[PDB]
């Protein structure tokens, strides 16, 4: 639906140079690395607010690099949800009808349940919290009913307690819509969760592209290797759940781990370098987590030595250099790589 | 210690302006209540504020009709001659109220630029036109900078969200921009009303005879002395006071 | 679209000001330039202007008295009376010009409050004191408004960081404050000084005449006509914008 | 030096009801806990910008609840060093002089020379970055030469890089000036650092006072214990340090960490309970630490089990609840507490 082809504009601060994406349709793309100021206007130079000085603008198929927004026919939810504080709720849905001028009352009803805000249809902007007015937002942006929804760190600015939800929200309205998600933020974590794609862009320039595995665990020279080196997320799916203990499998291999997750969930777990161990065994230790597998690569870096080991699970592991003399920096050593289950974050 | 002082100076100014106003009221409440009676029924005073208040709610429409969108222009974009053009907005309260009705007369004097070409359509010299011309001249620089602020308040992404969603600038900025800008286009519009009103050194030279409230009470002074004088001036402010209180 | 409509209508704005005070002067350096010549060397002239910038400097001096610390004050406390004391200061630009003199008139006319016991000191109608009076309670609002936002710039912490240093609350106002918010006082007495300059109505009622550049206008263009009165008219503007400019 | 008598004063947001303390001459006595609003009004109040509404307020034993900030005879330096931009740094330092009228050029020089100031002596305030303002302001803050030396988050709000001189240029002139420093902060782990005793007020309410140690190893119910619970920082000794990996020593055992630090130097090892291990033995991984010791506490929590077990050195572990089950939550059992080396932050 959306393609960017040799975009390039001008302001006194981003410099868009040469960008060149495609979204296909139902696709959640994500753009990763801006900061606010960059973020924000690409996305609008999207939704049509600032024409480019060269390249084009496709949405669903169409040259819309020199039309209006109403034109565009898009979803556009900025990060500080902008409702129109003087229309309860329900008016602010409204408002997307009666500009195009439509009639259906179901469309604005069922929307309104989709979002879960019926019971605030008609309370005031200001009196609504972050997601509930998220929702409004989202909602009214919505009820157009467009294939393409633009959203701007729809995430990275909410209490952690609402991010879990606010994730599923956006996932389920993925899909229930058949949306084409064009996803900017500069959380990366955010960026693995939800993307089918991410397109990494740093100072105004693309640098890579591609399903997150292949940002991750594949970057491109240093630049991006900096954004994102030696982290461990695995995506995994839940087995086990019994007594907040969880028991989440990766590939071939399971973690031990804790939340409260039901089974069938696909999770990530978030495990540091610093928090995996390797002995040329495996004792009974308070540790859950004790995977086999040879060792990868090892990085003798300052005090410390960063090792890839492969457990059926790429891991990245850190460690004392002197310790790592100890034992053997040998490119494919027999190793047990433990770690502490306690010290496993899972997020859904 | 310093706090003392600086309070005292001000407690003087204070007083400086409100016995002054005060005052006035007080002699005619006191000395002679029956004389604002007699204005009262006064033509030429109930004429000459009917006036005032009648030229000017006009100049207003005008300063809304033109100073409104100098302000949504000024509060969004970003030209060349922003401050240049920002500047002439601005200079009308510093043009000495006779210079300004010189200069109006150049233009809208029987024999000025506008004034002669149009000698068929409308008069303008000691004609209701030229009052109001008079008062938008120096009463319409507070609607703009007023209804400038008006805009700035509400910021750009809300018209960029009713954008998106369908609506097109001028619908963006009716349903949207204007009413949340209103509570400052009200106050602005009120405020050039007021300084119409009271303008006279300005409107003299152009059209003193339609004989509006500032300019009879001065006509008074001279001749009938300040007797018939005070009694306008007085019937004249509780009139401001009513305006501009019935809404600050 | 509408940013067509609006850019218009501002346009218009933009020349029916600038065109106005240009035209004037267009008239005067086409049709009679040697007028000005004239006026250049005509002492009415010149003693009008000489007056009115000097009749100014004081006013504005007391402004300085008085609106700086009313400014420091209000910018710093918050007692009662901040609405009504915050209101009266703000009222002297709505008083209509003729009012004003009248009322003024009833307070150091020969005849009120601080006139009549002051007849030995010093006099006030038709002479230098009387006029400056008049431009402070018209100017003196900027000096004060301009003096606040000058003080409420510079944040309290560095008055309290110099008090615990060992500086007395007007020292501290004297080397820091003060200082600080200098070019926003520079700036609101020149605003004042140019709001005296230019004021008639008021003036005129209670002391017409050491004649004020801005009367002295008046007079000639009823007697004399629009000719002798165009001419000074354009040397009064002149002198506005090279101080206005001179500075601005 | 400072005694705060039975304090009261109440604001529109914050509320301080019956405080007592007394901070003795040359102690660094630190105030932990309210959030801006509070400490800085607090701090204002001993400073003498708001009289209380009961109470006193007693500097070098002098009632001043009463009197003015200049009469005080203090050093205040607000967390924005509220430094005068129309005076080159030497004016500055001038000012408290020329304000007391004294005449020493020397103290001038000397205080200039003691912040290392001396290069930025003619320089503008708004040239400087933060340490650079912030010693200027110390600077002129203490040329006056007063003994008691009010700060307000003077560390929190510094690139990590400063932080650590930070600190020791403040520990430096607590010293050679022998002052009497009040340091409020919201960073308990700044509070532990610097302090010689700490003065926990929640909410304006002063709840427990003492020494560091008093304050995390043996916290007041709720409120206090749920502000610092289960966190490991040992105040130990580097005892070694050859190439980058440095050997501490707590108490009587001794630890293995990273970071660049000489041998002598008084340092802090932080450890998360999540990065503990305990097996019933110690094997040779490539963990450096390593310590015997009997479990004391079983807090049996949600999934996980906290567990506090002595080693010659008090440690915070953390277990899954599992695990906790299959070894012994018998309260002395023998145990191998067991954790990284590269987990161990250490800071100085």
């Amino acid at each position: 639906m959306i393609e960017i082809e040799s975009l390039s504009r001008k302001w006194k601060n981003f410099s868009l140079d040469n960008l060149s994406l495609k979204v296909e349709s139902g696709e959640y793309f994500v753009i990763l690395g801006p900061t606010g100021a960059g973020k924000t206007l690409f996305l609008e130079l999207i939704a049509g607010f600032h024409v480019p000085d060269s390249g084009r603008i496709l949405l669903d198929g169409k040259d819309v690099t020199d039309l209006s927004p109403e034109k565009h026919d898009i979803a556009f939810v900025y990060q500080n949800y902008s409702l129109f504080p003087h229309m309860n709720v329900k008016k602010n849905l409204e408002f997307g009808m009666r500009m195009k001028k439509i009639k259906d009352p179901k469309r604005v009803l069922d929307t309104a349940r989709d979002l879960k805000i019926e019971h605030l249809l008609d309370r005031n902007p200001l009196t609504l919290s972050g997601g509930e007015q998220q929702r409004v937002a989202l909602a009214r942006a919505l009820v157009t009913n467009p294939k393409i929804l633009l959203l701007d760190e729809p995430l990275s600015a909410l209490d952690p307690r609402t991010q879990e939800n606010a994730r599923e929200m956006l996932s389920v309205l993925h899909k229930k819509n058949k949306l084409t998600v064009l996803h900017i933020t500069h959380d990366q974590t955010e960026a693995r969760i939800m993307a089918d794609r991410i397109a990494v862009v740093m100072d105004g320039k693309l640098i890579q592209v591609g399903k997150p595995e292949e940002i991750f665990e594949k970057p491109v020279e240093g630049r991006v290797a900096s954004f994102v080196g030696f982290e461990n997320v695995l995506k995994g799916r839940v087995i086990s759940a019994e007594q907040g203990l969880l028991r989440i499998r990766v590939g071939e291999v399971v973690i031990d781990a804790a939340g409260d997750m039901e089974v069938g969930d696909q999770v990530y777990a978030f495990l540091r370098p610093e928090n995996i161990a390797l002995s040329k065994s495996s004792t009974q230790s308070s540790i859950r987590n004790s995977l086999q597998g040879r060792v990868t690569e090892a990085w003798v870096l300052g005090a410390l030595v960063r090792v890839k080991v492969d457990c059926g699970v790429p891991l990245n592991v850190l460690i004392t250099r002197r310790s790592a003399e100890e034992m053997e920096l040998s490119p494919g050593v027999q190793i047990y790589a433990r770690f502490k289950a306690s010290s496993v974050h899972v997020l859904r | 210690p310093l706090t003392f002082v600086f309070s005292f100076l001000l407690l003087v100014l204070f007083l400086f302006i409100f016995l002054t106003l005060s005052n006035m009221i007080f002699e005619q409440i006191t000395e002679d209540f029956s004389g604002l009676v007699k204005a009262a029924g006064n033509r030429s005073v109930i004429s000459s504020i009917f006036l005032s208040l009648y030229a000017g709610f006009l100049a207003t429409l005008l300063a809304l009709l033109l100073g409104a969108p100098t302000g949504y222009i000024l509060a969004r974009f970003d030209f060349p001659g922003k401050r240049l053009v920002e500047s002439i907005i601005d200079v009308p309260v510093v043009v000495p109220h006779t210079v300004a009705g010189i200069a109006l007369l150049t233009v809208f004097g029987s024999r000025g630029l506008i004034g002669e070409p149009l000698e068929s359509y409308i008069q303008f010299r000691d004609a209701l036109p030229g009052i109001v011309v008079a008062m938008l001249f120096v009463s319409m620089p507070y609607l703009a900078n007023s209804a400038r602020e008006g805009f700035k308040s509400v910021d750009p992404r809300l018209e960029n969200a009713a954008r998106s969603l369908g609506a097109p600038l001028w619908k963006a900025f009716f349903f949207v921009t204007l009413p949340l800008s209103a509570r400052y286009l009200l106050i602005g519009s009120v405020m050039t009303w007021a300084r119409a009103i009271s303008e006279f050194g300005a409107v003299v030279i152009l059209a003193y005879y339609p004989m509006v409230g500032p300019t009879l009470i001065y006509d008074r002074f001279i001749s009938y002395g300040l007797s018939a004088s005070r009694p306008i001036a007085v019937l004249l402010i509780l009139v401001t006071l009513s305006i501009f209180l019935v809404i600050r």
